[PDB]
């Protein structure tokens, strides 16, 4: 790693500047949201699986490409289910 | 020492999820949260074991456990929503109709 | 009341084969209803006027 | 030292999850303990796994829990119980599990007592350093495709269950239609 | 279709058929052109057809399932044991689908997603039976677990269904966490996930010692998860409540199908991989508890579904005595008991669904059934006596062969506890038979006739149960061959 | 105020983790003695077995 | 990606080829395999028609049954042809043709 | 050491750029609308951001006393942290990075994922239920369009083998990826417009309309911090757009007259064009209803993003065109 | 006047006759 | 054909996405084997 220490120090400095900005004046139900969240979970998992596939397309062959395509087809049928059921509508 | 510390932390998180289930009698969402903490401890154990053993099976199965935990959380919150809508409350004494 | 009941009975009894079959199909399909799936779909499944008995003969 | 601070924060956040009065505070401390676990993953060297923990656990599952908890609007005395009574049983069970951890550590994983100068660097695998993301993708998509396609079925089952459980289309509500004639062609008309 | 996938034609066909059925059902149930038809019956008939077709594929392609041995070795291994287990699982799934058709039309349960989940869960159990690794095991277990969560909570507005779904949810998630911790401990202390590697590492060294304490804990936690999956008394508390709360087809499927798959998985992970006397001791204690408390609790029950759940718990305890002996005869007895119990459970739940037309809830509801429905009364009494273990019926065959395996086992304590429990737990079956035949209640609950789909299945199952004592050689030989082929 | 309590609990957890490090060091130190105890016990069992035989 | 076609159980009949191509296996379809395909497709179409009467979608039900039956029957015919061509089945006729 | 100096030199000019960005938005919108923006506070209104900030500082604060004081105060802090730490990775030229993470794309995606929590907690901690509902709506919209944004990131990651922005640009050296993927760039631009609640898809800023927003209860500095976070996110995603589909610090045609420009000037110019496009789209178009924008995000951009992922993967795998 | 006007039923009858013929041929050739 | 044209008019975005996905699957299914044979 060795590169996330600047990120941590940046976070600390951001906290400091935000606190300073706050302290400057002191010196003077619905199921649609649930369905959207579930779709978010599913497609976050989708993108999480895409990332390594996209990075390693050069090593994985047509076997890997077609495995990913089959994964999408299995999950795109679920998207068609969403579309036809009415989960995407509001 | 690093492996000892990581394993101790994961075991402590597992025990802490157990304690959450134990203490939260009238709370059910926190019981599900303790289950999710158990899942997180399992994932951390798999990842640290993969790192220590120089084997990639731990990473594969940790990713799969993450996917399964996300799906089961989706299903579980669906059950929670439908239950709360059916009985109007999340109290445990309203979920004791079967005995 | 029995005059009204006679009117209802005559209306039901003066039906040909096609009307009998159509009302039998409607009665069989509307005999029992599910509200969970109807709510999920967005439908009501209202009772047809063919099976609505006149209010003159209802308590 | 940084490792000790990180899992001390994680333990405190988990304890706050366990003993938090407000479920919203429980979700927030759950987010905090996930962040601490991500930091532990950075220390381990699994950058991809830390980032995906953030994305999925912190993002997806945690916004799901937050949405459901806030939308419930759970009141106190509806979920409320004294914790002193369960303290003995919690302590006994935790002590048993800790003793089992003790026995597991006492035999298999022996800590090392004080090293750096004795590190033998191969230099052979460093000519092309494979990242964790790269190695995981290569393996998961070439030689373990079945264990990758099966979770697709799990996600499909989850989506189907979520719909069949929490779907309620409006029985009688007008829905706007944009495909009308005045929107499509709109021939002009007059009074004459 | 490249020639490796000869090893997965049944699963591929069932998956593609499930996808086609889902698409067809959604597109023709969300259709305003028709009257939004209830597609549950059509989708169920097509799913039963798909189950029959994949059963034919798996049966005819007996040697072709072994194609690409090393290619599939990472995920699963197929042999005669898995072949017969999958054949029985497909038969049970087909029977469950066929016998739950009349429930749909009469009870208005018109969600074809139920049939879609039936097919998906059946594929999950197929993957589980074939599974030969610590990863495919968990994936298949979780797939059926999510399917069963949705199944138990299927009736949205039903308070019983929602409560059962929530309970089964929470307890299954807890068991999944425990099993995951066990898998993690085994992986950390062993370096291996494939069953062959675990066997190679573990054979020759006992699991009770200073060495391999982490291995012992991982194995114990995996055993705990599997025991929860089979409803052993230390972990049985979900079985009665969810079995009662969930809709009757759902609880019938839960009682019939997962048992064989989980037990085949247990045989392939424990008897082959981690074979050691401590696991048999754990399952001995679990079997003692299962039999004793199943009998004791079913004696006090007054509801048909709860009594069936506790009978299932007791018969799982008997399957556990068969496991805890863990020999050739022990495994053969386990398989015989699983087959007989599956047949008897199919019989009992077919009769229950037949009586579901008039909404039977209590044991007293079926009172005076010997007058209104005589042949049904004799059939259900025969089923109850088979559950008891009366000789002429099929249940006694599994019973005495389990006890014989226990006598050659050396487990005299286990056999004595089992037989005392068998005597103790006869009382509630006898009470059922009394309610049908002996009582003369003031008022009678008249039961509507059956459907042909349940009637044919019930007739075949009752004929098999009653006339099994005339010819048990095929089942005995098949189970012996399976037990022998578990290793070589 | 809960921020001060949170930081106090963080310090307490830090102290607990240093105690865990101390007990880990103690176990690392006192392992050989357990090894000779186990060896002596195994020798006792072996002698008992050879006397039975 | 490396693929191995070796099966755990040895074929009991002479092997025309261990890994025949898809086109060759399809072209090996005898009249019996065509009968298998036709019977399975017809059973599926009949079941679909008989089950789709109550919902009211006879054409759609026959179409869905036809796709399912075509898939299943083609899979069964391909399975039989491949098992014969790899020597797993009594492939007397194509063994004679090869000889 | 030098790391805090670099962090301060990234943070403070970012705040100055955000102030001059809101000033530039005013000026560009006014010039669009046949008027002149702030011109009376300093020459051409250059001191207008300074005057506004000083007024906000000098305004006396008010305490809502919402029984959630900590969560009420810390939500704008959280979003400000998220915007800054997202800006901690974006490159400006060859070697102008703080953390040259090999997983820079997924880091930015994760930071964007964390961004909803500030708004969600702000809506919940407020006493009013209207603010809570508006926060939920904004969170859901950001969720959907971040799914779309992640799919676009996956398309770019298919195009370029690496996952760090610097090597992404080094691959952009040839064709800028905008020539091959102009529709993908357009979809990413609309998705980031809906991600920051800017231009069309502007729910929180429709305060005069019935949707209200999550910033109604917030005091002077809470509102200021939320505004700063939103505008810093706007600049961040403009930088993401130019690093992903315009080559970042790369000139046009690689002519030697164009190489005299340092390259950081090139990145700044491209970011300025993207910000001008932001203000252009905001001024030129009406806004969508919440249901309309949600259906558009879940039904128009997600399928198109998946299709473009598949198409790019198929083009690259079929031909030897693979890195 | 002497023709069945249901296309779907006619296709179903054709499929059933085809099924019967195929099953008979399978039995004879097996 | 008429129904296809009506569907494309009514839902252009899904038709465009389907065409793009079909092209993306068609390139490696046919053109990739064609190029492999040509090489
Ligand atoms: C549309 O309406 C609205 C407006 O109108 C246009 C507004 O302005 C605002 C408020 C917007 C602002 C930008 C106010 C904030 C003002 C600022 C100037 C931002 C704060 C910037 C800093 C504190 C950085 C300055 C730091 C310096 C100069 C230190 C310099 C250090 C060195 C030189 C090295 C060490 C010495 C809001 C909310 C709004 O809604
Ligand atoms: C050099 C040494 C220096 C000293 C080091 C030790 C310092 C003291 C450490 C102990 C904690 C002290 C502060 C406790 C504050 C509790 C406040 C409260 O009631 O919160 C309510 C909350 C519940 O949430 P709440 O919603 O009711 O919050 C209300 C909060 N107040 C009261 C502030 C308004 O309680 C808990 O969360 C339970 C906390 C239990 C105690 C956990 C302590 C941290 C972990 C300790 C591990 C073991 C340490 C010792 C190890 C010894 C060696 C093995
Ligand atoms: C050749 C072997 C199979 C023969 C099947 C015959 C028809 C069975 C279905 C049927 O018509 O049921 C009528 C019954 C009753 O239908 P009904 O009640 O509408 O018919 C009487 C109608 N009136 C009152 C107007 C005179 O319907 C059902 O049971 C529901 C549909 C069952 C569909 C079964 C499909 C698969 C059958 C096996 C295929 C192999
Ligand atoms: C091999 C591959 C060959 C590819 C050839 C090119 C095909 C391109 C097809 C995809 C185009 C993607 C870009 C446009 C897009 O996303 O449109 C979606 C949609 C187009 O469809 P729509 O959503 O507007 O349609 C109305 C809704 N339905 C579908 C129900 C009719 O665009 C929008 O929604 C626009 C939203 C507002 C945008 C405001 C900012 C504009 C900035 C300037 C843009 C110039
Ligand atoms: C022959 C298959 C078939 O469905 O034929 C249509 C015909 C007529 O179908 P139908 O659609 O006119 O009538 C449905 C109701 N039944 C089938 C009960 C009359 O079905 C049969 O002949 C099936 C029963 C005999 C099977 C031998």
């Amino acid at each position: 790693m060795l590169e996330f220490a600047p990120i941590c120090i940046y976070l600390v400095i951001s906290l400091l500047v935000s606190l300073i900005l706050l302290g400057l004046p002191f010196l003077f139900f619905d199921i649609r949201f649930y369905l959207v969240s579930i779709l978010f979970i599913i497609f976050d998992l989708e993108v999480t699986f895409f990332f390594p596939w996209a990075v390693s397309l050069n090593k994985i062959d047509l076997f890997g490409f077609w495995s990913m395509m089959a994964f999408l087809l299995i999950l795109t049928i679920g998207f068609l289910y969403e579309w036809k059921r009415g989960a995407l509508d509001w | 020492m690093d492996l000892i510390k990581y394993f101790t932390f994961s075991m402590i998180i597992f025990i802490l999820g157990i304690w959450g289930i134990l203490l939260n009698r009238r709370n059910i969402l926190i019981m599900l949260m303790s289950i999710e903490l158990m899942l997180l401890a399992v994932n951390s154990n798999f990842l640290v074991f993969s790192v220590s053993l120089d084997d990639m099976m731990g990473q594969l199965f940790a990713l799969l456990v993450l996917t399964v935990a996300a799906a089961e959380s989706a299903i579980g919150l669906a059950i929670f929503v439908i239950t709360f809508r059916v009985r109007g409350t999340i109290a445990v004494e309203f979920i004791n109709s079967i005995q | 009341n029995y005059t009204n009941l006679a009117q209802v009975h005559a209306a039901e009894n003066s039906k040909s084969y096609d009307e009998i079959e159509f009302e039998k199909v409607l009665r069989k399909k509307y005999a029992r209803k599910d509200e969970e799936y109807d709510s999920m779909l967005g439908v009501v499944r209202e009772i047809p006027p063919e099976l609505i008995l006149p209010d003159n003969v209802l308590p | 030292m940084i490792l000790s601070v990180l899992f001390s924060l994680a333990l405190v956040s988990g304890l706050m999850v366990v003993r938090a009065k407000n479920p919203v505070h429980s979700v927030l401390f759950f987010i905090l303990v996930f962040c601490d676990t991500s930091g532990l993953l950075l220390l381990l060297g699994l950058d991809f796994f830390a980032m995906i923990f953030l994305v999925v656990y912190i993002g997806a599952i945690a916004v799901l829990f937050l949405f459901v908890v806030m939308m419930f609007h759970i009141q106190i005395a509806e979920i409320h119980e004294e914790v002193l009574r369960y303290l003995p049983v919690s302590g006994i069970i935790g002590l048993i599990l800790w003793w089992e951890m003790f026995f597991i550590l006492d035999n298999e994983t022996i800590p090392l007592l004080p090293t750096t100068s004795l590190i033998y660097t191969v230099y052979a695998g460093k000519v092309r350093s494979w990242t964790n993301l790269e190695t995981l993708g290569n393996l998961l998509y070439t030689y373990y495709f079945v264990w990758f396609l099966v979770p697709s079925l799990i996600l499909l089952v989850a989506m189907i269950g979520a719909i069949v459980l929490t779907m309620h289309r409006t029985t009688k509500v007008k829905r706007q239609d944009v495909f009308r004639r005045n929107a499509i062609d709109f021939r002009r008309t007059i009074m004459r | 279709m490249f020639n490796l996938f000869l090893a997965v034609y049944p699963e591929i066909f069932i998956i593609n058929a499930t996808f086609i059925l889902l698409i067809h059902g959604v597109v023709f149930s969300t259709s305003k052109k028709y009257d939004y038809p209830p597609l549950v019956s059509n989708v169920g008939w097509l799913g039963l057809l798909s189950v029959l077709i994949t059963l034919l594929l798996l049966a005819a392609g007996a040697p072709l399932l072994t194609i690409a041995h090393l290619f599939r070795n990472n995920f699963f291994r197929r042999d005669n044991f898995t072949y017969f287990c999958q054949i029985l699982l497909l038969l049970s799934t087909a029977g469950t689908i066929s016998m739950c058709f009349d429930f749909f039309e009469q009870e208005r349960f018109d969600a074809f997603e139920f049939i879609v989940l039936i097919l998906l869960s059946t594929c999950s159990m197929l993957f589980m039976i074939s599974a030969y690794d610590l990863i495919a095991m968990y994936l298949a277990i979780e797939l059926q677990s999510l399917c069963f969560y949705v199944m138990a909570a299927s009736k949205r507005k039903s308070e019983f269904s929602t409560e059962a779904g929530l309970k089964y949810l929470i307890l299954g998630a807890f068991s999944s966490g425990i099993l995951l911790f066990g898998c993690s401990m085994i992986y950390g202390s062993t370096g291996a996930t494939h069953f062959d590697q675990l066997a190679k590492i573990l054979t020759g060294y006992e699991l009770a010692g200073a060495r391999s304490s982490g291995i012992f804990m991982g194995i114990l936690f995996i055993a705990v998860g599997s025991l929860f999956k089979i409803t052993a008394v230390p972990f049985h508390m979900w079985a009665p409540d969810i079995y009662e709360g969930s809709p009757t087809p759902v609880t019938a499927f839960l009682s019939i199908a997962p048992k064989i798959s989980i037990f085949a998985n247990i045989l392939r992970v424990f008897i082959y991989g981690s074979y050691g006397a401590t696991l048999q001791q754990i399952f001995c204690f679990c079997s003692i508890a299962s039999m004793i408390l199943g009998a004791l609790a079913a004696m006090a029950q007054t509801k048909v579904k709860r009594l069936l759940a506790y009978s299932s718990i007791g018969h799982v305890g008997y399957i556990c005595i068969g496991f805890s002996c863990g020999t050739i005869e022990g495994i053969q007895s386990l398989l015989i008991g699983i087959f007989i119990y599956a047949l008897m459970t199919i019989d009992a739940f077919a009769i229950v669904l037949a009586l579901r037309q008039t909404r039977v809830k209590y044991i007293a509801d079926l009172g005076a059934l010997a007058k209104t429905n005589p042949i049904l009364a004799i059939t259900f009494s025969i089923t109850m006596f088979s559950y008891v273990g009366i000789p002429p019926l099929a249940g006694f065959c599994s019973k005495f062969y389990l006890f014989f395996a226990a006598l050659g086992c050396g487990a005299y304590f286990l056999a004595s506890v089992g037989v005392v429990t068998s005597v103790i737990g006869c009382f509630y079956y006898i009470r059922l038979v009394k309610r049908m035949f002996f009582d003369t209640p003031r008022t009678w609950i008249l039961y509507e006739p059956m459907d042909r789909d349940k009637s044919l299945l019930l007739a075949m199952t009752s004929s098999f149960i009653t006339l099994f004592f005339l010819y048990p050689s095929p089942l005995f030989s098949v189970t012996h061959q399976m037990a022998l082929s578990l290793y070589l | 105020v809960r921020v001060a309590s949170y930081f106090a609990m963080t310090l307490g957890a830090f102290v607990f983790w240093q105690s865990m490090d101390k007990v880990h060091v103690w176990i690392a130190l006192h392992q050989d003695e357990k090894q000779e105890r186990l060896e002596k016990e195994a020798e006792i069992r072996r002698v008992r077995e050879e006397l039975l035989k | 990606m490396n693929t191995d076609i070796t099966a755990s159980t040895k074929p009991e009949y002479p092997v025309v080829d261990r890994n025949p191509p898809f086109t060759k296996v399809v072209g090996n379809f005898s009249t019996l395999d065509y009968l298998r395909f036709v019977t399975i497709t017809g059973v599926s179409v009949t079941v679909g028609y008989l089950s789709g009467i109550k919902p009211g979608i006879r054409g759609p039900s026959m179409v869905t049954g036809g796709l399912i039956g075509v898939m299943g029957g083609f899979m069964y015919a391909y399975q039989n042809s491949a098992g014969r061509l790899m020597g797993f089945f009594p492939n007397d006729d194509e063994v004679a043709r090869h000889n | 050491i030098a790391v805090p100096a670099e962090i301060l030199g990234i943070i403070l000019p970012l705040l100055l750029g955000v102030a001059f960005l809101v000033l530039a938005e005013r000026k560009v919108m006014a010039f669009v609308q046949r008027r002149k923006g702030p011109d009376v506070v300093g020459s051409f209104g250059l001191l207008q951001p300074l005057a506004d900030g000083l007024k906000l500082i000098l305004k006396e604060p008010i305490s809502p006393s919402s029984a959630n004081f900590f969560l009420f105060r810390m939500a704008p802090v959280a979003t400000f942290m998220l915007s800054l730490v997202a800006w901690a990775v974006v490159p400006f030229d060859y070697g102008m990075v703080l953390s040259d993470s090999n997983i820079g794309l997924l880091y930015l995606f994760a930071i964007s994922s964390l961004g909803v929590y500030g708004i969600i907690t702000a809506g919940w901690s407020s006493n009013s239920k209207y603010a809570f509902l508006g926060a939920l709506r904004s969170a859901a919209q950001m969720v959907s369009y971040e799914v779309s944004i992640g799919l676009i990131l996956i398309t770019v990651l298919i195009c370029v083998g690496s996952c760090n922005l610097s090597e992404i640009v080094m691959a952009q050296k040839q064709i800028w990826f905008g020539i091959p993927l102009f529709p993908v760039l357009v979809m990413f631009f609309i998705s980031c417009l809906a991600e920051t609640n800017r231009a069309p898809f502007d729910l929180p800023e429709a305060e005069a309309e019935s949707v209200a927003g999550y910033n109604v209860e917030y005091s002077s500095m809470g509102f200021a911090l939320f505004f700063l976070g939103e505008y810093a996110n706007m600049i961040l995603m403009s930088g993401l757009c130019t690093s992903l589909s315009l080559g970042g610090w790369l000139p046009i045609l690689d002519l030697p007259i164009f190489k005299r420009i340092p390259g950081s000037i090139w990145f700044s110019i491209k970011v300025i064009l993207f910000l001008f496009l932001y203000i252009w789209v905001r001024a030129a178009f009406p806004r969508y209803r919440y249901d309309q924008l949600m259906g558009l995000g879940w039904k128009v951009f997600l399928p198109l993003s998946l299709a473009w992922v598949v198409a790019v993967s198929g083009v690259s795998v079929t031909f030897p065109w693979l890195p | 006047e002497r023709v069945s006007t249901d296309k779907h039923r006619n296709y179903a009858v054709v499929a059933g006759t085809i099924t019967i013929l195929g099953a008979l041929g399978w039995y004879l050739k097996g | 054909m008429e129904k296809l044209k009506m569907f494309v008019v009514q839902e252009p975005v899904v038709a465009a996405s389907c065409l793009i996905a079909g092209f993306g699957l068609f390139l490696p299914a046919v053109v990739r084997p064609i190029l492999d044979s040509y090489q």
